[PDB]
């Protein structure tokens, strides 16, 4: 309960009071990097900082290593610290070797020399970070205060506590502290929405930063559903309440435009064709399987019923038919039901900006994420790889401003290229038989095939892990087991391993409903790297992203295979 | 001529009111062109669907009617923004991203119609001439007379204004303008 | 001075500091009225600075006012030239004489252009209205000035109200050609 | 005098004619030193004020300077003195790359016993100190390449004799752009050369002679002139160079 | 900026080769030259700083090459790559002049 959902106010008047100066700079903020919730945010918070005139500097980071490597060459003179993205799950003073007694300088409790402030949303929590530490404080969103109830009583009762009752209870409570642990990891929340509840709270909102709040959540509906479908009223208030006005007269090159339209579950419609919008989206992939014939002819068949031409739904979104493009709404409703296909209508958020075009979020976060994949004696191999993956973040940045539109047009051609090799990739594996169902995990190890080179980045292998989950949920088998996704790179001679957590069908009713099924890869590579020797890097931020060298690959898994917890 | 008007004057409020950022971009095309003596105009459709649907919808259905409207619009423009007159008619010059139909896939399906198509040129034909503006006179009664014409596909009057024959009537080749035309062959 | 030509010609940005020069008016939002640190400038008088009183009327240099404006504690009054009845009355004096120009203060298109980029909100009119009537008037001075680039001699030539900008970006052809012509006359005597 | 305003004004309307003019143009040498014995006071002002601030800081660990009437005027003090020194820096490249383009011609002058312009007035010191040592190092240079292997008939840099003249002097009829201030503070009557004309405030006059004309310069108005012809009014401030 | 140029730290505009031995003495007198100009009795101002005017008191800033932590008037600034800065114009234009920071 550090810093409550009220609560958020008065931490940035302490960070008014000690960062903010005309004559040095004295906050530092470290954002994940590979992460589109951080980044939105972290554009947020810039805007914020500059309106307010405190000179601040950006620091992208890609792992743990990193940052342990950048907080010894910090100064004293930098007072805050703003941890973006991570930082939560594990014990930060043990991490950065923080001595509670040498960071007092102003003597009284302690006001200390440095503040270092975390903004994650990974759960679970880690104890010492909220119970125990002085340094160390985080912006919590309400899970302590209801989750974490006997949690508290059992830390700080256990730190004061410490004849035959006393050896009862303190094992009695110990073993309710490794409960709390050995359990696995979601996301249920984001954190452009904390910083847009402290700029309602300061009163600082307009429609950029509800644009920013939209693209920032929006990110979480292909792996977290739940969480949008959860924030998804507010943003729906909060867009009615900015409204300008009502009757705008005509349109002038300056107007602009933030409206609730009914949008789809399609890929790209707005940037091409109808049919390659049906074509390459992971829902209508996975309800009408169409890496084979079958379902191209059954899509044909959808398509001569619907009474579109296959001529006219070839053509461009801005040069298609204004008849066919008027009575889209009709079509879809009384046709898509007979293939299943009737989860695909939904309401989203579209923007517009004078004589230039409609975008929407899903589009623009799409774009982002091209924008960060693809863009501009094996360490040093390694090392150039994280130093691309830190230079295309300043290309995303850019992305943002309203005067970049030609890199937003560039972004939107690599999601075109990159979805297309995904596709391709994915047919081969399906037709070839690669997955190999285990008792307890599916695997999957890519050792062969063009274009290998595209999945050394992990959010092009998240890609296609959640293309290919998204082809398993909808499969008439019943089952929730983990997949394993592996890749070799011939160049650094590792596999590059991740693992996957199953998800239920996208319609499925709400009985099932609950906390997402929880990943529980990085126990289970923590407890197989500390028993043997293998030569295994668990460095990234996502702890189920491991980097394991080519000959460990096939022992390594084994012990897997009976590490259990999966 | 109660809708030919409004169609004109929609033309040159988009001429004259189309802005992205901060600069009229269509309205400074025009005067750079002026200068250098360059009597024509090229548009994007993009900018036009993005300006106003329903303007883009009148061209796309009845071409060979609505563009010398248009042309008529940018020569109305021009002796604005050029003049506080040897201006001739200028030309429109359009620019498509749409899909590309092949030759063979050309048929009664696609007339009247604007498309998009490439081969490659196998034969220049030579230059010829195009009346524009007709000077006219007739035979008997012996009166000027004048003729406008556009090049969207007219004859000289089966008749006589003021007996005189027929359709009387004989072209003044003096005082009398042409353009220039040619034949290509495609593959 | 010597590199990138500025040898005998202002860039655009050193037209921009005389501009911003100049003085404006201004609504503080603060007070900072003597009670019953203070700003001690060297090359603008500060006696309306130290003496500032919220919702009143006050004048001050044009970069004080930007760096107030880039927080909240200003607002600038545009000129009243800058509305559309005045720029209208202009582009029809403008119309009815076409040998002379329009008398418009010499600095109309960059504070235009620093108003419009800096303090768009304070406008009372829309601002597009503004920016087409502004593109209006320097169409017409510029058929003016092609008209009057005829008559080049070598004895001496008046522009009674050429802007500031307008000068700039025409002095090196006239000058040179000027010269040139006093050469070839200046040869035959 | 005794106003800082005007000081920047004469500074201005200085530079301002520097740029446009052909020639040298004379030195003010007292307004550079007030100028510069300015800067100096402030500099040390605003290095006062921050050390007070720093130094009450760290004792005990007070807090910082309170936001409200702090920042503001401190910061203007810094952007204030960061133009003024551009300006002063611009000025002074510049008649430095005029002097180098004029060393001969100067060198000329000074050498000149009837002469009534002389280096002290027209130069800094600093810029003769600049003007010596140039002179020096480009004639070493010229010397050491190429005149050492030439006939003592010809081994001079300055030839006013020979087919073309090796010394350059300033264009004395350059085209400029003016404007017609007027009297410098007022009393239009006391100016002798102001001569009222038909139904409009008073103009100068000035006459062309290789034109043999008389040209008239009415007060309001930007003209294109010959440089020659209206340096008097120029150095008696009744005319600016835009 | 004055410096001695092809002795010390050079921009790499221009080999040593290229200009002949009486054009390298000639750079280094008048290097010489321009350095006690500067100390002259224009101390205050520097007579090799930027010659674009000053109007924007707050920009933003990205490095270009990787350095270590240098000391600036009341502060510090930490030069790590592919980092930037929002800080006033006056303190960076040295390093933007001498290549360790991009963009205004
Ligand atoms: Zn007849």
């Amino acid at each position: 309960m550090y810093y409550g959902i009220s609560q958020f106010s008065e931490a940035y008047n302490k960070i008014l009071r000690n960062s903010s100066s005309h004559s040095s700079c004295q906050l530092v903020i470290f954002v994940s990097c590979l992460n589109i919730d951080a980044l939105c945010a972290t554009k947020m918070l810039s805007l914020l900082f500059k309106k307010q005139l405190v000179q601040s500097q950006i620091v992208p980071i890609f792992g743990y290593s990193e940052l342990r490597r950048h907080y010894s060459q910090l100064d004293d003179n930098i007072n805050s610290l703003l941890l973006v993205g991570f930082g939560g799950v594990i014990d930060l003073e043990a991490f950065l070797e923080i001595d509670p007694q040498e960071y007092v300088i102003d003597t009284d409790e302690q006001s200390f020399r440095r503040d270092i402030y975390v903004l994650d949303a990974h759960r679970p929590w880690n104890l010492d970070n909220i119970f125990g530490s002085q340094i160390i404080q985080c912006f919590d969103d309400g899970t302590v205060d209801d989750t974490l109830g006997e949690q508290k009583e059992a830390y700080y009762k256990l730190l004061e506590l410490d004849r035959k009752q006393r050896k009862k209870q303190i094992h009695e409570y110990e073993g309710v502290l490794e409960e709390y642990y050995s359990q696995g990891t979601t996301v249920v929340n984001s954190i452009s929405a904390q910083i847009y509840s402290l700029l309602s709270a300061i009163g600082e909102t307009n429609l950029s930063n509800l644009w920013l709040n939209i693209l920032g959540t929006t990110s979480l509906d292909i792996a977290y559903a739940q969480v949008y479908n959860r924030l998804y009223p507010l943003l729906q208030d909060e867009v009615k309440r900015l409204t300008p006005s009502s009757r705008n007269s005509v349109k002038t090159p300056d107007t602009l435009t933030l409206n609730i339209q009914p949008d789809y579950y399609l890929f790209l419609l707005r940037h091409s064709s109808l049919y390659d919008s049906f074509y390459y989206s992971n829902y209508v992939n996975a309800k009408l399987s169409l890496w084979n014939e079958n379902g191209k002819k059954r899509l044909h068949k959808m398509f001569a019923r619907m009474g579109i031409p296959l001529s006219t739904a070839q053509e461009t979104w801005l040069y298609m038919d204004h008849s066919i493009k008027r009575e889209l709404g009709i079509i879809f409703d009384k046709n898509l039901d007979r293939y299943g296909l009737q989860d695909i209508i939904r309401d989203g958020f579209v923007r517009t900006l004078g004589y230039r075009g409609s975008i929407s979020a899903s589009e623009f976060v799409e774009a982002l994420t091209a924008l960060l994949e693809v863009g501009n004696n094996s360490a040093q191999k390694l090392t150039n790889l994280r130093k691309r993956w830190v230079s295309n973040f300043w290309l995303s940045w850019d992305a943002l401003d309203d005067r970049k539109v030609e890199l937003l047009n560039r972004g939107i051609q690599l999601a075109q290229d990159l979805q297309r090799a995904i596709f391709n990739t994915g047919v081969a594996i399906l037709e070839k038989k690669l997955i190999k169902h285990l008792r307890i995990y599916r695997l999957c190890v890519l050792q062969d095939g063009p274009d290998l080179d595209l999945y050394r980045n992990p959010l092009t292998l998240l890609r296609l892990g959640n293309w290919l989950i998204e082809c398993c949920a909808e499969s008439e088998d019943k089952q929730l087991l983990p997949m394993v996704l592996a890749s070799i790179d011939e160049n650094t001679d590792t596999y590059l391993v991740a693992g996957l957590t199953p998800r239920y069908p996208r319609g499925l009713d709400t009985i099932h409903t609950k906390k997402p099924i929880l990943n529980n890869f990085s126990m289970a590579f923590q407890q197989i790297t500390a028993e043997t020797d293998a030569k295994v890097r668990i460095d990234n931020f996502e702890s189920s992203i491991i980097e394991i060298r080519r000959e460990d690959l096939s022992p390594f898994l084994e012990k897997l295979t009976l590490s259990g917890l999966l | 001529d109660d809708d030919n008007t409004e169609i004109i004057k929609s033309f040159k409020n988009f001429i004259l009111e189309f802005r992205l950022d901060s600069q009229f971009i269509y309205r400074d095309q025009l005067r750079n062109n002026i200068l250098v003596k360059n009597y024509s105009l090229t548009v994007n459709m993009e900018h036009l669907i993005g300006y106003n649907e329903d303007i883009y919808k009148k061209l796309s259905d009845e071409p060979s009617d609505i563009i010398p409207l248009f042309e008529t619009a940018i020569t109305q423009v021009a002796k604005r923004i050029s003049i506080l007159n040897s201006l001739p008619t200028f030309q429109l010059i359009l620019n498509s991203n749409a899909n590309q139909i092949p030759l063979r896939d050309l048929d009664s399906e696609h007339v009247s119609k604007i498309v998009r198509l490439s081969g490659i040129i196998i034969s220049t034909s030579v230059l010829s001439s195009r009346a524009t503006y007709l000077s006219i006179m007739c035979r008997n009664c012996r009166h000027t007379t004048s003729i406008t014409i556009n090049n969207f596909n007219v004859s000289l009057p089966r008749s006589c204004l003021s007996n005189c024959g027929p359709d009387p009537y004989i072209i003044i080749h003096e005082s009398s303008k042409f353009i220039d035309q040619q034949f290509l062959k495609l593959q | 001075s010597l590199p990138a030509h500025l040898q005998q010609t202002f860039s655009p940005e050193e037209i921009q500091f005389i501009v911003e020069n100049e003085p404006i008016k201004i609504f503080p939002r603060i007070t900072t009225r003597q009670k019953i640190t203070r700003w001690q400038l060297i090359t603008t008088d500060d006696k309306a600075l130290n003496n500032m009183v919220a919702m009143r009327s006050t004048e001050v240099v044009l970069w004080i006012a930007l760096l107030l404006k880039q927080q909240s504690k200003c607002s600038i009054v545009a000129p009243q030239w800058l509305t559309t009845k005045e720029l209208d009355r202009k582009i029809q004096y403008e119309k009815t004489h076409p040998d002379r120009f329009s008398e418009l203060p010499w600095n109309w298109l960059v504070l235009a252009r620093i108003l419009f980029n800096k303090a768009k909100d304070d406008f009372h009119d829309p601002i597009h209205e503004l920016r087409g009537k502004i593109q209006d008037l320097r169409e017409i001075r510029q058929i003016k000035v092609l008209k009057g680039l005829k008559y080049l001699n070598e004895s001496h030539l008046q522009l009674d109200n050429l802007s500031l900008l307008e000068i700039n970006e025409l002095r090196p052809f006239i000058t040179e050609i000027m010269d040139k012509l006093r050469e070839i006359h200046t040869a035959s005597l | 005098y005794v106003s800082p305003q005007q000081d920047f004004s004469d500074l201005m309307k200085s530079w301002k004619n520097e740029r446009c003019s052909p020639e040298l143009l004379p030195y003010p040498h007292q307004l550079m030193k007030r100028l510069l014995n300015r800067i100096s006071m402030q500099s040390q002002l605003i290095e006062n004020i921050s050390m007070g601030f720093l130094d009450m800081q760290n004792a005990s660990n007070a807090n910082p300077p309170m936001p409200n009437e702090s920042k503001l005027p401190l910061l203007c003090m810094e952007t204030e003195l960061e133009r003024l020194k551009f300006v002063i820096r611009s000025y002074i490249r510049c008649r430095l790359s005029k002097i180098d383009k004029f060393s001969l011609y100067l060198r000329q002058l000074n050498e000149d016993e009837n002469s009534l312009i002389s280096l002290t007035d027209l130069l800094s010191k600093d810029e003769i100190k600049y003007h010596d040592t140039h002179s020096l190092i480009w004639l070493k240079l010229v010397n050491d390449s190429i005149l050492k292997y030439m006939p003592e008939e010809l081994q001079a840099i300055n030839d006013t004799e020979g087919s073309v003249n090796m010394i350059d002097e300033p264009d004395w009829n350059k085209f400029v752009f003016i404007h017609v201030n007027g009297p410098p503070d007022g009393k239009w009557n006391e100016d002798p050369l102001l001569q009222e004309n038909e139904f409009g405030k008073p103009c100068y006059t000035v006459t062309i002679p290789d034109l043999k004309e008389e040209v008239e310069l009415t007060i309001g108005s930007i003209y294109v002139m010959r440089y020659e012809v209206i340096r008097d009014l120029l150095r008696d401030d009744k005319v600016a160079l835009i | 900026n004055g410096l001695d140029l092809m002795s010390s730290i050079t921009f790499s505009q221009q080999d040593t080769n290229n200009l002949s031995h009486q054009e390298q003495e000639y750079l280094k007198e008048y290097c010489d030259l321009i350095t006690d100009l500067k100390s002259g009795d224009l101390v205050d101002i520097d007579l090799s700083g930027s010659l674009v005017p000053p109007s924007d008191v707050f920009i933003d800033v990205r490095v270009l090459k990787d350095a270590g932590e240098i000391q600036t008037e009341y502060g510090v600034f930490n030069l790590i790559k592919d980092s930037q800065f929002f800080v006033r114009q006056s303190d960076v234009e040295r390093l933007i002049q001498q290549g360790y920071l991009q963009k205004i």
